[PDB]
């Protein structure tokens, strides 16, 4: 056999924009080369670049596995250093922003491990993350449980970023994404909020308190901010409920001004997850003048890419 | 009332508090599980007053309260309409309680039938004639 | 310059069961063939007929963009059949049902349409599904406009399954999901009912009415079937919200007795909608001995084969 | 409680949101398309809590107007944080808080003539002379 202490060796690190500082001029490699996706790379770093000058309303909408890897971090660091100023995202990155802010450690793995000795050894995989049973669940059960009370005295009906804030609020990581977003006033808008472990703890936690989530008022909060903003841009990572939400908001102020797509999901099952920005224009999403770019590739792979290019 | 239990303490029959009305627990289903927290309990119960199907899925160490029971017996003298008036038989005192509106009670009302009635939280439940 | 009626020409048409009659041994060309994706269906055909057999609470998961498609019929017929009893969706399935059940037709396009042609035309592109701007926003707007105040006035406070059932209550086309949902009292589950144009419409609707949603009441029904069921099974047809919301209730009991996935999501780049049933063994969601089966494939294809193998 | 449309509402006007009238400080307007009809975005600031009160609404939706029945009247006594006022016409002495904005906060004194807004049931006060 091999024992837990043999799996749960090395942990996953966060990384920050100066571990990227020295690969900043990585992009020129790409235009140098131009093979079929160093376009998207080169025409994706200089959106970005002007988005940070010309938007007032930065998106940075992402699926929640990359929370379980050191990009967590990252969104951290581009949160508290003003490049996004809003966020959309799932009920699985406040699961595990939590879970790692309160002491939860996730772990280097491997695809190639058997997965039925995980599942006694209660460890949870994803990718090749290990992350141990009370690392996980044991924490976001705990954390929800010690805090809500109080949160929901002060405020019984409260909308879903309030909440996050008053989560992060109680953060002490520095490497929080929630901790980042609450410390600069950043709203987290999570339509599927209900959906995973803080979801399902919030629901318990409900039945001893009179405590009630307003998703109206989330609602309320992301359209004013496209109202009221005079240009906007995103960095959408991946598809699904994050990628279509920021999306749907943009289309009462006639679409992203700048939007730089990275996504692995292709365009022939018809899925929102794969659909191009020349699928966006038909549901007017997009401006008719606009700078987007789409970049097929892996998340870990390509954002640090266009990350070290902002410090060019 | 408000005695306090623990929800991995409650088996069916067990009476417990869900949304503010006492309840008589009908059915408990435990999860080992991990992946959420804590090894949890669900519990079904059905409202003594409503009648309603309140459930409950906590951890099994949860507090929870529980109704304190006080199974009185009682004689009824008037029936006028609408409510009853009943005598219990120890500490003589006068009442009034509304017909059960089910159908096996309130037809077997009759002058002077003996009765069992529960009191809970502030409130009156009869159960049987006999 | 072409003309608007050349382009909304043959409308998409639903199918029901009946359709697949003349097809209900095909599964048995793809057993003799044994080509990749064979062992998929012929293992899938099987675990779904023993999923009906067996299983009391039998779920129903899928994506937004097949109820754009001539599926939508398909569905409701497995659910007006009894074949699934309880239903996981997105907000963009309510939307297209609602769309398409009040007089909205959709019609067959092409995946090359200019798409800057098809806003001057006032037309959405879904796949190679053209949506005009009547039938889909002003539907679902006039939709919710109309019946609103009396479900509101009726319960201020509302479980979202339930505001379903409501719409479901009034709607007269019988290839309507949400009209099959109600029929049968099959639950209709959507943590992420604020995302779309029926949400949005809720939202616009709730500033002028004293209606809010209860979500944790749509958790508590969830949870309250996994927890008292004898055996589950599931259909899950694409990733997501929906494949993950099904995963995680059943994890409660052990995890999904039967199941089938339909993706063309892969897994190396570890998102949920991509992870194999050898994923999930280490979230504890799936049984220690139980009969799950992967298909890779579009669900237009692969969907109507198993359907269709119902039959036999 | 007279009413009107959204797209009739401009800045300055006023209208009821969250049961409290307010006064229209920013009108946006959206184009057609996939929500569905055109809609306006108006940001209005309430009269009595002071909070921001925004209404996202197709331009034909039906609103409320509060009335805004201006008076013009005097105060007798001090009384610190409550005050009692007399209006110019048809006496009706009556009691009000003082107003917590720093114009009107000072210049208070006994008799001195103020002028008092009474909409939808609660009275404001708006100058002093
Ligand atoms: N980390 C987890 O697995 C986890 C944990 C708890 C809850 N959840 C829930 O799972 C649900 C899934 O939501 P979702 O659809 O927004 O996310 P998803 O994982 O289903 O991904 C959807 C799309 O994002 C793209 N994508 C994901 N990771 C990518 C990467 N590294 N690089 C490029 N593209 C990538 C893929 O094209 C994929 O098709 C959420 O509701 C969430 O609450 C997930
Ligand atoms: N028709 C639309 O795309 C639409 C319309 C309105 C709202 N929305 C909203 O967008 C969000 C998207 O969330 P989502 O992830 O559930 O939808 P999605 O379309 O992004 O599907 C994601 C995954 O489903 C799978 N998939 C999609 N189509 C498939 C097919 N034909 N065959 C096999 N697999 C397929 C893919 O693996 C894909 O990665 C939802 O919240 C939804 O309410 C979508």
């Amino acid at each position: 056999m091999i024992n837990r202490e043999d799996l749960l060796k090395n942990p996953v690190e966060d990384i920050a924009l100066r571990d990227l500082e020295k690969y900043s001029d990585i992009v020129n490699v790409f235009d140098k080369i131009y093979g079929f996706s160093s376009e998207g790379i080169v025409r994706g770093s200089k959106i970005l670049k002007e988005m940070i000058k010309d938007a007032d309303l930065r998106f940075l909408s992402f699926t929640a596995n990359l929370v379980s890897t050191g990009l967590r971090g990252l969104f951290a660091d581009l949160v508290k250093r003003g490049y996004f100023n809003i966020i959309v995202t799932t009920g699985g990155t406040i699961d595990h922003d939590l879970a790692r802010s309160f002491g939860g450690v996730y772990y280097k793995g491997s695809f190639d491990i058997d997965d039925a000795m995980l599942k006694d050894l209660e460890i949870h995989r994803l990718g090749n993350v290990l992350v141990p049973f009370e690392s996980y669940g044991k924490v976001i059960e705990e954390i929800v449980r010690k805090f809500l009370p109080e949160i929901a005295k002060d405020k019984k009906e409260i909308p879903a970023y309030e909440l996050l804030w008053e989560f992060g609020k109680r953060i002490s990581d520095s490497n929080s994404i929630l901790r980042a977003a609450y410390e600069k006033k950043v709203p987290v808008i999570v339509p599927g909020i209900v959906d995973g472990s803080f979801g399902t703890n919030l629901f318990i936690q409900s039945q001893f308190l009179n405590f009630k989530i307003n998703l109206f008022e989330d609602m309320r909060l992301i359209k004013d901010l496209v109202f009221s903003c005079k240009k906007s841009g995103a960095l959408i990572i991946g598809g699904g409920i994050s990628k279509h939400h920021t999306i749907w908001w943009n289309q009462f102020k006639d679409g992203l001004d700048y939007a730089v797509y990275v996504t692995t999901a292709q365009e022939y099952d018809g899925s929102l997850s794969g659909a191009k920005p020349r699928e966006a224009i038909s549901w007017n999403k997009i401006r008719p003048n606009a700078k987007h770019a789409t970049i097929y590739g892996d998340a870990t792979i390509i954002v640090p890419i266009l990350a070290a290019s902002l410090l060019s | 009332s408000i005695t306090y239990t623990t929800v991995g303490e409650l088996k069916v029959g067990s009476y417990v508090v869900i949304d503010g009305e006492p309840c008589r627990v009908v059915e408990v289903t435990k999860a080992k599980t991990g992946k959420h927290g804590s090894a949890k309990a669900n519990v079904v119960a059905i409202g003594v007053f409503s009648g309603a199907k309140k459930t409950l899925m906590a951890p099994v160490d949860q507090q929870v309260e529980v109704p304190i029971i006080e199974k009185h017996i009682g004689q009824i003298i008037a029936d006028m309409g609408n409510k009853i008036q009943v005598m219990d038989l120890e500490s003589y005192e006068t009442f009034e309680i509304e017909k059960p509106t089910e159908d096996e009670l309130a037809s077997k009302i009759k002058p002077n039938a003996e009765l069992e009635y529960w009191e809970i939280m502030g409130r009156r439940k009869i159960v049987r004639v006999k």
